C-alpha cells in the first residue's frame, strides 16, 4: 500500500448532521446533502467501530436525518421528475444532476425508487442534448450562489454543465443503465475532450478531467489532460508535501473562506477524484495532507459544493487505501495435475518464495476474494 | 523474569507493578533449551529413549525390524 | 555556585540496554537522596525507569543508577520514538534532558558454511545473536535472502535457544542469477540490528593448486616505471610446492582499480618456467609502455598496469590462472595520515604523534622516513618555530613516531609533517599540515593524566596504573578527581581518588577486567567551585586491551599429525574454561582458493565488535563538553556547561569429496573429546569452531589440517560437459614415493558415457 | 497556558481599578511537539538577528 | 506588515483572529457615555474622556463660557452579537446610535448600523496551525531531484503504452507493469525491472492494436456514431444529412493501422 493518511472529519460531523436549520433557499437541501456525504462517509465503517473516541453518531438518528433529507429532496423534484428550487421555478439541468449525484449516493443504504430517476434522466436528456455540447442551462432564475457554485460563466458555461450533467448521469446509471443515456454520455465527453484541448482555465480542466476519469479512464486524450493538470498542480518541497492547483490571483491573503477559495477548493478535489479514479495514491497522498490543512480555514467558500467534493474525495481515498491493503490466500495448481503451492501473501508475508514448476501441465493461479493487488511470473527455460 | 537453567523465555521477560499494587504480567512461559524427543513419525524407535536431549546432542533410531526405516537414524 | 551536579549518561540510549548512569554532587555535607528516572517525551507523563540513589561523604557523594528502557513499554508503531527525557530529582536541584534512543540494540554474525556455491547447491546458513550485552540474545530472527538482482527471494525465521540459530538450508532456486547473492538478517518486531552478508554463484570447479601472483609493490613509481619485478608461486592445497609449471605471462594497462578493460599488451610476453614452486619475472615497463603504446612516460601514467598470469603444469593436465587488477602508476607513490593521534594538546606534558605512511592501493608502506615540522604559540600570538624533528616508520606497521615537549605555555601547535625519502621530490614525498589546540579552559583550570601512550595493548587482568594530575588555582578546592571506564558506549566501571596530603592523587589502580578486551576508554573529571563560579574539567583517553577472549576456546586435533590419510580415524578434543556451546565446520581449503580474492568468514569479528563504541579518537577534546561528546557520554550540570552545541556527526577518526562438512553445534561442558572420519578428499581442510557462552561469542583458533597420501590420482572433470560431443579429459597422477613404479588406472563408467 | 477573563464593566469617573491581571500563565508540560522550525531565508543576508 | 517571517502567514492570520477578538473585548463602545460629547476611549480598564475643545477639566465636565449647545449629542452603541445563520446561512449584527441617542439636532451614529458575514465552520479534524509561509508553494515544476538514492528514473514506455504507477522513482528490483492504450493490447513480457545499475531489464513487450476509436474530426451531426470504439473493418458511418460530401468517403473503416482517413476537414458536407 505504501503511504496512509488519517485524513478524516472531525467531531464537525456531528454538526453536520446537525446542520444550519433546514428552511427557505432550500437550507435544508444545504443542511441534509452533508447529512447524506457523512452518512456514506461514515458507511465507510471505521467511525462506528472506533469513533469512541468522539460521540458515536446513533446510527438510528443518522437514519432518520436520512429519511427526513430524502422525503425533502423528493418533494423539490418537479412533477415532470426535473427539478426546481421554486416551486414555479424553472427545471434546472444542473439541480437535477447534483439530484442524480446525490440520489446515486443514497442507494448504498437506502435505494431511492429507480422508476423516479429514471423519469428524471429521460427528461434531462431528452430536454436539453444538444449535439455540440450538450444540457444548456434553462431559463431558471438564478444558482442559489451557497446550493451551486459560480464557474467561469465568462466563458463556455456549458463545459461546466456538462461536466455536471455528466457526473450526475454517471452518479445514476448504475441504478438506471439507458442505452440512449449511454449514447449522450459518449457525446457529452467526446464533445468536453475535444473543448478541453485548450486549456482555457485551471478549474474547467479539472473539471472536465474528473468527468472523464468517470469515463474512459484510459483514453489517450485522456490522459494528455491528466499530464496538463499534473503539470498546473503547485508544490510545497522537492518530493511534493503538499500539492493543489490557484487560478484568479487566488495567491491574495483571505482570513476567511470566500469564492476564490471556494474555486480553489473545487478544482482541487475533482484533480483529487481524478487522480483517485485513476488509482495514483503516491500523487494523491500530498493533495490529501493538502487537503487536510484546511488552509483557508473553514474551506471554499463553505459552499456546498466544495465541501460536498472534498468528502468525497476523502471518503474515496479512504476506500482505495483500504482496497489496496494486501490480503490473498493465491493458491496456485496444475489444470490436470494437482496443486502446487498456496502463498499466504499478507503484509507481513508478503513475498512467497519461487516455486520451481516441476510437472509438466497448464498452470491455473487463483485466489480467494482476499484484498489489494499482487503479480505473479513464470518464467519457462528451454533450449534450442 | 528468567527461566531456570536449561529454558528459554517466552514472551516479554517483563512485569509491571500496577497503581493497583499487583503485577501487570507479560503472558510469559518457559520452554526448555532441550529439545523434547520429535514425534514418532511412524512409532520409530529411539534407542536412548529420554523425555529431552541437549541441541546438538543425538539420538539413535530405527523401526522395527525388516522396516527399511525412512530418513536418517537421528535428528539433532 | 558551591552547590553542583554532574549526571553522565550514554551519547544514545540503546532500546532494553541496561544502561548505568552515574550522579556526583559537590559541596553537600548532610547525606541526601535523589531519584534519576527516564520518562517518555516531550509529556513525561510515562516512567521507563526509576532508581533510588543515596548520597552521602560515605559514598564521597557519588552513585549510579542502572536503568533500562524495556523495548515493549515504548508505544512503538508507526513512529519509533526517537527521543526520551532523562530526569534527576533532589531536594536540591530538578533537570532534564532530552537523549536520543536507538533500537541498534545487538549482533547478528551471519555465517554461511562457504564464501561461493554452485548451482545445484544448498548454502546451510546460521547466525549468531548477541546483546548489546554479549549474552546470548535468545531473540527470534528472520533471514532475508536477496538475489545478485536485489531481489528478495525467501524470508525463514527461527526461535533463537542458544544464541545459534541454526536456519534451514535454503536450496540454491532451480535458476540461480549468477553473481553475489545477499543474506540480510535482522531480529523480529523490535531491533534495528541488521546483520549482513554475501556469497558468489558460480559454475566453478575446485582449482587443483593455488597460484599466488606477488608483486614487490602494488605501485609503481620512478625507480620501477623503467623496470618492475614480480614474483610467481604455486602450492598444491596440500601446501607442497608446485614441482614445474609453464607460466605465460599477459600483461595489460590499466587505468581503475574498480574496472576497465584497457588495451593489453602484446610485447615482452613473456613465457618462462616455474620451478620448485616459484617463477620470477621482470616487467621492463619503460620499454614494453614506449614500445606498444601511444604511452612513452610516467607523466602520462598517473594509471595502472594490469597483469594477468596462467600456469600450466608441466607434465599433467592441471592449469591455473590468476591476475592482479592493477599496479599504480603514480609520481606521489604514497599517501600520508594521522593514527591514533589526538589533536588536542597536554601543554608542557610531551606531546607525542604517529604517522602512518599507505600505498596508493590503500596498504601499509613499511619502512619510510619522516620529517616533522612543528610550529607553536603561547599566548598573546607570541608565536615561534620549533626546530624541524625527523623519524623513520616502523617496518611492518608503515608509522613514525614523533614526540614533542612542547612549552608549559603552548596554546596550539600548528605543525607540517612531510615524507623524508630523499629519492621522492617534496611534491612526491607525502606530506601534510595539521593543527592541534590546547584544551581551552576557562578558569586556567586543567586535568592531564600520565598515560604514556602504550604503542602495546594492555594485558586483561593486570592491573592498570595511570597517574593524573589536577592543576587549577583553585588545587587545593579540588580534594578528588571522579574517573569513568566506557565499554562499548556503555559506563562500565566509575569511582573516585582521593588528593593525599602529599597533594598527590590516587593514580586509577584498577584491573582491566574481562568485560573491556575490546579496546576500551576511559574519562576522567572535577568540578572545582571556583571564586564563586563552578567549571567541570574533564579529559578522556583510549585504552586498547588486547582483544582476549573469556572462553578462550582452546580446540585441538588430539591425534597430532602433519598429515592423515584420507579416511583417518580422528580425534578432536574441544577444551574450555567453562561450559560453552560451540559450533564448529569444516571447509576445503581449495573452496577459499576457488574465490578469486578470497576473504574468511569471521575475519574482522572483534573490530565489527567494537563498532558499538560511542566514541573517537584517542581522546581529548576542545572543551569538558567536547572531551564528553567525543568520548561518547553526554552530561546534565549546572556547572556552566552542555553538550547541546555540538552536533552528532559521524566521527571517523581511526585507531565422498565433500566441500564442507562437520557443519555441527554441540555443548561442551567445559570439555568434550568428538572423534570422527575425514573425506577422502586428499587436501588440506579448513577447520574452525566457534564458542559461544554467557561471557560472549569467542572464535576459536583456526586448525588446518593437511590430508596426504604417497600416491593418488586427480582429473580435471569440467564442472559440466555438453551432451552429445566427444571431449577430451585429462587428468595426472602423482608420485610421492621415493622411487617410479608401474601404474595404471583401469577408468569404469556407466553406459550413458563411450569412450 | 493561558487563563483569561473579561471586564464586565470598565471603570471610570475615578471609580477603583480593575487592580488585577486579565491573564495568567501556568507553566505545562506539552504534548505534541513543536512544528515551528527557521524557515531560513535563501538568498538574502541572514543578520544574527 | 507581518510579512517575511517564518510561518508569515499562519501568524497573520492568528493575528486577525485575535484583532477581531480583542476590539469585541475592549471597544470604548461599553464605556458609559462622557458628558459634553467627549469621545470615550478605553486603555483595557479604564475609559478616559476625550474632551473637546470648549471643555475642559480632568473629564470634560466644565464647559467654556462660548460653548452652548447644550445636550447635542449623539454616538454609536456596541454591535450586538450575530444573529444565527439566516436563510442564505448569513449572520447579521447591528448597532443602534444609542450610546447616547442623537440629541437636539446631534450627529447620528457614523457608519454601517448593521454588519452581514456568510457562515462558516472548520470541517476536518486538524491537528494543529501548519507553518505557512507566503510564497513557499509557488514552485509548480521544481528543479530535478538529485537522485542520490540511484534508483531507477521512470521509463519511457513504449508507444501505446502506459504506467499503471508512474513515478518519480522505482525501487532497485521493483518490476512497473506497462499497459496499453484504450486501442490496444499487450503482446509479451508486460513488466520492465529495475536492475541495480539503473537499467529496466526492458520487456519483450509491444503494444497491439485491438481497435480504433471515434474519429476524431470536428463535427456537428453529420454522423452516426454506432460505437465509440472499433474493431479494423468496421464500418463508421460518415453520412451526409443531405447527401453531399464535404470530404472523404461517407461512410468508411478502419482498414488496419489505420483509417487513412481525410486528414484536412471532416464530412461537413455541403447542404
Ligand atoms: C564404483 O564403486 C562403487 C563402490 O564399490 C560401486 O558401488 C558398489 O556396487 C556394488 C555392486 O556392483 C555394491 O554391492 C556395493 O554396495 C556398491 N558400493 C557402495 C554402494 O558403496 C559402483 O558400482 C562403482 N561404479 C562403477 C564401477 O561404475
Amino acid at each position: 500500500v505504501g503511504e496512509i493518511l488519517s485524513a478524516v472529519l472531525s467531531q464537525e460531523g456531528i454538526n453536520i448532521l446537525t446542520h444550519l436549520p433546514k428552511g427557505s433557499a432550500e437550507a435544508e437541501l444545504m443542511s441534509v446533502v452533508p447529512v447524506f456525504y457523512v452518512f456514506h462517509y461514515l458507511e465507510t465503517g471505521n467511525h462506528w467501530n472506533i469513533f469512541h473516541s468522539d460521540p458515536l453518531i446513533e446510527k438510528q438518528k443518522l437514519k432518520k436525518k436520512l429519511k427526513e433529507g430524502m422525503l425533502s429532496i423528493m418533494s423539490y423534484r418537479n412533477a415532470d421528475y426535473s427539478y426546481s428550487v421554486w416551486k414555479g421555478g424553472s427545471a434546472s439541468t444542473w439541480l437535477t444532476a447534483f439530484a442524480l449525484r446525490v440520489l446515486g449516493q443514497v442507494n448504498k443504504y437506502v435505494e431511492q425508487n429507480q422508476n423516479s430517476i429514471c423519469n428524471s434522466l429521460l427528461w434531462l436528456v431528452e430536454n436539453y442534448q444538444l449535439d455540440n455540447g450538450s444540457f444548456k442551462e434553462n431559463s431558471q432564475y438564478q444558482p442559489i450562489k451557497l446550493q451551486g457554485t459560480l464557474p467561469v460563466e465568462a466563458r463556455e458555461n456549458s463545459l461546466y454543465l456538462t461536466a455536471f450533467t455528466v457526473i450526475g448521469i454517471r452518479k445514476a446509471f448504475d441504478i438506471c443503465p439507458l442505452v440512449k443515456i449511454d449514447t449522450a454520455l459518449i457525446k457529452a465527453d467526446n464533445f468536453l475532450l475535444e473543448n478541453t484541448l485548450p486549456a482555457q482555465s485551471t478549474f474547467t480542466l479539472a473539471i472536465s478531467a474528473y468527468a472523464l476519469s468517470l469515463g474512459d479512464k484510459t483514453h489517450p486524450q485522456f490522459r494528455s489532460i491528466v499530464s496538463a493538470l499534473k503539470r498546473e498542480a503547485l508544490v510545497k518541497g522537492n518530493p511534493p508535501i503538499y500539492r493543489f492547483w490557484k487560478d484568479n490571483l487566488q495567491h491574495k491573503d483571505s482570513s476567511v473562506p470566500n469564492t476564490g477559495t471556494a474555486r480553489m477548493v473545487e478544482t482541487t478535489a475533482y484533480a483529487l477524484l481524478t487522480s483517485l479514479n485513476l488509482k495514483d495514491i503516491n500523487y494523491v497522498n500530498p493533495v490529501i495532507k493538502w487537503l487536510s490543512e484546511e488552509q483557508r480555514y473553514g474551506g471554499g467558500f463553505y459552499s456546498t459544493q466544495d465541501t460536498i467534493n472534498a468528502i468525497e474525495g476523502l471518503t474515496e481515498y479512504s476506500l482505495l487505501v483500504k482496497q489496496l491493503r494486501l490480503s490473498m490466500d493465491i493458491d496456485v495448481s496444475y489444470k490436470h495435475k494437482g496443486a502446487l503451492h498456496n502463498y499466504k501473501m499478507t503484509d507481513k508475508n508478503f513475498l512467497g518464495r519461487p516455486v520451481e514448476v516441476l510437472l509438466n501441465d497448464d498452470l491455473i493461479v487463483s485466489t480467494g476474494f482476499g484484498s489489494g493487488l499482487a503479480t505473479v511470473h513464470v518464467t519457462t527455460v528451454v533450449h534450442k | 523474569y528468567t527461566c531456570n537453567e536449561g529454558y528459554s523465555l517466552i514472551g516479554n521477560p517483563v512485569a509491571r507493578c500496577g497503581e493497583d499494587l499487583r503485577w501487570l504480567v507479560g503472558e510469559m512461559h518457559c520452554q526448555k533449551i532441550a529439545c523434547v524427543l520429535p514425534v514418532l513419525m511412524d512409532g520409530i524407535q529411539s534407542h536412548p529413549q529420554k523425555p529431552f536431549y541437549t541441541v546438538g546432542e543425538k539420538v539413535t533410531v530405527s523401526c522395527s525390524g525388516g522396516m527399511s526405516l525412512e530418513g536418517p537414524s537421528a535428528f539433532l | 555556585q558551591e552547590q553542583t551536579y554532574v549526571i553522565s549518561a550514554p551519547k544514545i540510549f540503546r532500546v532494553g540496554a541496561s544502561e548505568n548512569i552515574v550522579i556526583q554532587v559537590y559541596g553537600y555535607t548532610e547525606a541526601f537522596d535523589a531519584t534519576i528516572s527516564i520518562k517518555s517525551y516531550p509529556d513525561k507523563k510515562f516512567s521507563y525507569s526509576s532508581g533510588h540513589v543515596h548520597l552521602s561523604s560515605e559514598n564521597k557523594f557519588q552513585n549510579s543508577a542502572i536503568l533500562t528502557i524495556q523495548p515493549k513499554q515504548l508505544p512503538g508503531g508507526q513512529n519509533p520514538v526517537s527521543y526520551v527525557y532523562l530526569e534527576v530529582v533532589s531536594k536540591h536541584f530538578s533537570k532534564s534532558k532530552r537523549m536520543p534512543i536507538t533500537y541498534d540494540n545487538g549482533f547478528l554474525f551471519i555465517h554461511t558454511d562457504k564464501p561461493v556455491y554452485t548451482p545445484d547447491q544448498s548454502v546451510k546458513v546460521r547466525v549468531y545473536s548477541l546483546n548489546d550485552d554479549l549474552k546470548p540474545a535468545k531473540r527470534e530472527t528472520v533471514l532475508t535472502f536477496i538475489d545478485p538482482e536485489g531481489s528478495e527471494v525467501d524470508m525463514v525465521e527461527e526461535i533463537d535457544h542458544i544464541g545459534i540459530i541454526s536456519f534451514p538450508d535454503f536450496k540454491i532456486p532451480s535458476n540461480p542469477r549468477y553473481g553475489m547473492w545477499t543474506i540480510k538478517a535482522k531480529y523480529k518486531e523490535d531491533f534495528s540490528t541488521t546483520g549482513t552478508a554475501y556469497f558468489e554463484v558460480k559454475e566453478y570447479v575446485l582449482p587443483h593448486f593455488s597460484v599466488s601472483i606477488e608483486p614487490e609493490y602494488n605501485f609503481i613509481g620512478y625507480k620501477n616505471f623503467k623496470n618492475f619485478e614480480i614474483t610467481i608461486k604455486a602450492r598444491y592445497f596440500y601446501n607442497k610446492v608446485v614441482t614445474e609449471a609453464d607460466v605465460y605471462i599477459t600483461f595489460g594497462i590499466r587505468e581503475d582499480l574498480k574496472d576497465d578493460q584497457k588495451e593489453m599488451m602484446q610485447t615482452a610476453m613473456q613465457n618462462t618456467m616455474l620451478i620448485n614452486g616459484i617463477a620470477q619475472v621482470t616487467f621492463d615497463s619503460e620499454t614494453a609502455v614506449k614500445e606498444l603504446s601511444y604511452y612513452s612516460l610516467e607523466d602520462l601514467n598517473n594509471k595502472y598496469l594490469y597483469i594477468a598470469v596462467t600456469v600450466i603444469e608441466s607434465t599433467g593436465g592441471f592449469s591455473e590462472e590468476a591476475e592482479i587488477p592493477g599496479i599504480k602508476y603514480v609520481l606521489s607513490p604514497y599517501k600520508l595520515n594521522l593514527v591514533a593521534t589526538p589533536l588536542f594538546l597536554k601543554p608542557g606534558i610531551p606531546y607525542p604523534i604517529k604517522v602512518q605512511v599507505k600505498d596508493s592501493l590503500d596498504q601499509l608502506v613499511g619502512g619510510v622516513p619522516v620529517t616533522l615540522n612543528a610550529q607553536t604559540i603561547d599566548v598573546n600570538q607570541e608565536t615561534s618555530d620549533l626546530d624541524p624533528s625527523k623519524s623513520v616508520t616502523r617496518v611492518d606497521d608503515g608509522v613514525a613516531s614523533f614526540v614533542l615537549n612542547l612549552p608549559s605555555g603552548v596554546t596550539v601547535l600548528e605543525f607540517n609533517v612531510k615524507t623524508d625519502a630523499p629519492d621522492l621530490p617534496e611534491e612526491n614525498q607525502a606530506r601534510e599540515g595539521y593543527r592541534a589546540i590546547a584544551y581551552s579552559s576557562l578558569s586556567q583550570s586543567y586535568l592531564y593524566i600520565d598515560w604514556t601512550d602504550n604503542h602495546k595493548a594492555l594485558l586483561v587482568g593486570e592491573h592498570l596504573n595511570i597517574i593524573v594530575t589536577p592543576k587549577s588555582p583553585y588545587i587545593d578546592k579540588i580534594t578528588h578527581y571522579n574517573y569513568l571506564i566506557l565499554s562499548k558506549g556503555k559506563i562500565i566501571h566509575f569511582g573516585t581518588r582521593e588528593k593525599f596530603s602529599d597533594a598527590s592523587y590516587q593514580s586509577i589502580n584498577i584491573p582491566v577486567t574481562q568485560n573491556m578486551v575490546p579496546s576500551s576508554r576511559l574519562l576522567v573529571y572535577y568540578i572545582v567551585t571556583g571564586e564563586q563560579t563552578a567549571e567541570l574539567v574533564s579529559d578522556s583517553v583510549w585504552l586498547n586491551i588486547e582483544e582476549k577472549c573469556g572462553n578462550q576456546l582452546q580446540v585441538h586435533l588430539s591425534p597430532d599429525a602433519d598429515a592423515y590419510s584420507p579416511g583417518q580415524t580422528v580425534s578432536l578434543n574441544m577444551a574450555t574454561g567453562m561450559d560453552s556451546w560451540v559450533a564448529l565446520a569444516a571447509v576445503d581449503s581449495a573452496v577459499y582458493g576457488v574465490q578469486r580474492g578470497a576473504k574468511k568468514p569471521l575475519e574482522r569479528v572483534f573490530q565489527f565488535l567494537e563498532k558499538s563504541d560511542l566514541g573517537c579518537g584517542a581522546g581529548g577534546g576542545l572543551n569538558n563538553a567536547n572531551v564528553f561528546h567525543l568520548a561518547g557520554l553526554t552530561f546534565l550540570t549546572n556547572a556552566n556547561a552542555d553538550d547541546s552545541q555540538e552536533n552528532d556527526e559521524p566521527c571517523k577518526e581511526i585507531l565422498y569429496f565433500p566441500e564442507s562438512w562437520l557443519w555441527e553445534v554441540h555443548l561442551v561442558p567445559r570439555r568434550k573429546q568428538l572423534q570422527f572420519a575425514l573425506p577422502d578428499s586428499l587436501t588440506t581442510w579448513e577447520i574452525q569452531g566457534v564458542g559461544i557462552s554467557n561471557t560472549g561469542i569467542c572464535v576459536a583458533d583456526t586448525v588446518k589440517a593437511k590430508v596426504f597420501k604417497d600416491v593418488f590420482l586427480e582429473m580435471n572433470i569440467p564442472y559440466s560437459v555438453v551432451r552429445g560431443e566427444q571431449i577430451q579429459l585429462k587428468g595426472t597422477v602423482y608420485n610421492y614415493r621415493t622411487s617410479g613404479m608401474q601404474f595404471c588406472v583401469k577408468m569404469s563408467a556407466v553406459e550413458g558415457i563411450c569412450t | 497556558q493561558s487563563k483569561v477573563r473579561s471586564v464586565l464593566r470598565p471603570s471610570q469617573f475615578g471609580g477603583q481599578p480593575c487592580t488585577a491581571p486579565l491573564v495568567a500563565f501556568q507553566p505545562c508540560i506539552p504534548s505534541k511537539l513543536c512544528k515551528i522550525e527557521e524557515a531560513d531565508c535563501k538568498n538574502k543576508f541572514r543578520c544574527d538577528s | 506588515l507581518v510579512r517575511n517571517i517564518p510561518c508569515a502567514v499562519t501568524k497573520r492570520n492568528n493575528l486577525r483572529k485575535a484583532l477581531q477578538e480583542y476590539a469585541a473585548k475592549f471597544d470604548p463602545c461599553q464605556c458609559a457615555p462622557c458628558p459634553n460629547n467627549g469621545r470615550p476611549t478605553l486603555s483595557g480598564t479604564e475609559c478616559l474622556c476625550v474632551c473637546q475643545s470648549g471643555t475642559y477639566g480632568e473629564n470634560c465636565e466644565k464647559q467654556s463660557p462660548d460653548y452652548k449647545s447644550n445636550a447635542v449629542d449623539g454616538q454609536w452603541g456596541c454591535w450586538s452579537s450575530w444573529s444565527t445563520c439566516d436563510a442564505t446561512y448569513k449572520r447579521s449584527r447591528t448597532r443602534e446610535c444609542n450610546n447616547p441617542a442623537p440629541q437636539r439636532g446631534g450627529k447620528r451614529c457614523e457608519g454601517e448600523k448593521r454588519q452581514e458575514e456568510d457562515c462558516t465552520f472548520s470541517i476536518m479534524e486538524n491537528n494543529g496551525q501548519p507553518c505557512i509561509n507566503d510564497d513557499e508553494e509557488m514552485k509548480e515544476v521544481d528543479l530535478p531531484e538529485i537522485e542520490a538514492d540511484s534508483g531507477c528514473p521512470q521509463p519511457v514506455p513504449p508507444e501505446n503504452g502506459f504506467i499503471r504507477n508512474e513515478k518519480q522513482l522505482y525501487l532497485v528490483g521493483e518490476d512497473v507493469e506497462i499497459s496499453c492504450l484504450t486501442g490496444f493490447e499487450t503482446v509479451g513480457y508486460q513488466y520492465f525491472r529495475c536492475l541495480p545499475d539503473g537499467t529496466w531489464r526492458q520487456g519483450d513487450v509491444e503494444c497491439q492494436r485491438t481497435e480504433c476509436i471515434k474519429p476524431v474530426v470536428q463535427e456537428v451531426l453529420t454522423i452516426t456514431p454506432f460505437q465509440r470504439l472499433y474493431r479494423i473493418g468496421e464500418s463508421i458511418e460518415l453520412t451526409c444529412p443531405k447527401g453531399f460530401v464535404v470530404a472523404g468517403p461517407s461512410r468508411y473503416t478502419c482498414q488496419g493501422n489505420s483509417w487513412t482517413p481525410p486528414i484536412s476537414n471532416s464530412l461537413t458536407c455541403e447542404k
